[PDB]
């Protein structure tokens, strides 16, 4: 997260951390007691997932869980076309007890609204090249289907949407992949891609447009 | 699926760090810029046995991940992160054929990928971001090795993190 500040501890309790030999590479969102949703590009064969974290050290966080997952279902349309349909569902080994530090979120039904300020959160690089010690948060505003095709053609797929590129240079950075973008209490997107470097003035990030994917996510999680 | 790892077993980062492409065979050589013949400035990527650091590279994906999988389309480039002066492309250039040259310009999705080949990794070019890939290998001319498409004769690299710098 570029130009955010520290999240209020346990304020984003649906946040999952994907770590690989103790080192975070992606975030996810708990969207059901057995299912973390993340970036299809975040695919691994096995996951270690932090729940209910703030700092990335389990012991130092009371209510924290380190679960394991052997299993993920990438959207069958992932990377067709390229960068498109960037979502997958990680089934957890065991379902888990909601607490106050750990909670599922509903996904948005309507499509994002141009101008809508939304919150993004994760542990990816700061403005200064360094990794944050505690979960970060920033407010980015949805941009328009037009400014997002202009910025990103011929790779814009209606399964993405763009947000940020304000004056004040708020954006997602490396390690924020598959983390959440909350619009009006609902899960509206996940962190996917953008131009490189992060935080280019007037350059929004792209987010998996989850309004497209509700029937696939419902229908998958019941089976 | 597959994560690219440096000579220490650590994931190669996405742009954050720089690495030396260290030929498994040609240990001596290190990457550098050169003219192929008689054009105004040296844009062509080579291994020069007379330079034993070489210029390290940075691998970028637009995806907001802090690692590189063998399946990601990449931009490869020299110099620091901000900078887009040292960005690899494949341009037709007789006598060599399909050569690796730098531009100061960049696409969002680079045309390369890093794949395992025996002892370490090869760089692979994907014409038209398509399904079939051409190994980058070498052409010896003018007393260095020019990087260029040589499907089936890949030049194999281990990736050494530069935290010397």
């Amino acid at each position: 997260i570029i130009n955010g500040e520290d999240c209020s501890p346990h304020s984003q309790p649906w946040q999952a951390a994907l770590v690989m030999e103790n080192e975070l590479f992606c975030s996810g969102v708990l969207v059901h007691p057995q299912w973390v949703l993340s970036a299809a590009h975040c695919f691994q064969n096995s996951y270690t997932i932090g729940l209910g974290l703030h700092s990335l050290e389990a012991d130092q966080e009371p209510g924290s869980q380190m679960v394991e997952a052997s299993l993920s279902v990438r959207h069958p349309e992932y990377n067709r076309p390229l960068l498109a349909n960037d979502l997958m569902l990680i089934k957890l080994d065991e379902s888990v007890s909601e607490s106050d530090t750990i909670r599922s979120i509903s996904i948005a039904s309507q499509c994002p609204t141009a101008g809508n300020s939304c919150l993004v959160s994760g542990w990816g690089l700061l403005a200064n090249g360094r990794m944050p010690t505690v979960l970060q948060c920033v407010n980015v505003s949805v941009v328009s289907e037009e400014v997002c095709s202009k910025l990103y053609d011929p790779l814009y797929h209606p399964s993405m949407f763009c947000a940020g590129g304000g004056q004040d240079q708020k954006d997602s950075c490396n390690g924020d992949s598959g983390g959440p973008l909350i619009c009006n209490g609902y899960l509206q997107g996940l962190v996917s891609f953008g131009k490189a470097p992060c935080g280019q003035v007037g350059v929004p990030g792209v987010y998996t447009n989850l309004c497209k994917f509700t029937e696939w996510i419902e229908k998958t999680v019941q089976a | 699926s597959s994560v690219v790892v440096d000579t220490n077993g650590q994931p190669v980062s996405n742009g954050a760090d720089a690495y030396y492409l260290v030929p498994v065979s040609h240990g001596h050589a290190g990457l550098a810029l050169a003219k192929i013949g008689n054009e105004a400035e040296p844009r062509a990527v080579v291994l020069d046995p007379h330079h034993r650091p070489g210029l390290p590279v940075r691998f970028e994906s637009p995806l907001r991940i802090n690692i590189i999988k063998e399946s990601y389309f990449l931009n490869i480039k020299f110099g620091p992160s901000s900078s887009d002066s040292g960005v690899w492309d494949v341009i037709q250039q007789d006598p060599i054929g399909l050569a690796v040259k730098v531009t100061d310009t960049k696409s969002l999705l680079g045309p390369f990928k890093v794949e395992k080949e025996g002892e370490g990794y090869k760089i692979v070019y994907y014409p038209e971001r398509g399904q079939t890939g051409l190994d980058i290998g070498l052409v010896h001319r003018n007393d260095k090795y020019y990087l260029a498409v040589k499907d089936g004769e890949p030049c194999v690299f281990k990736i050494r993190k530069a935290t010397d710098e």
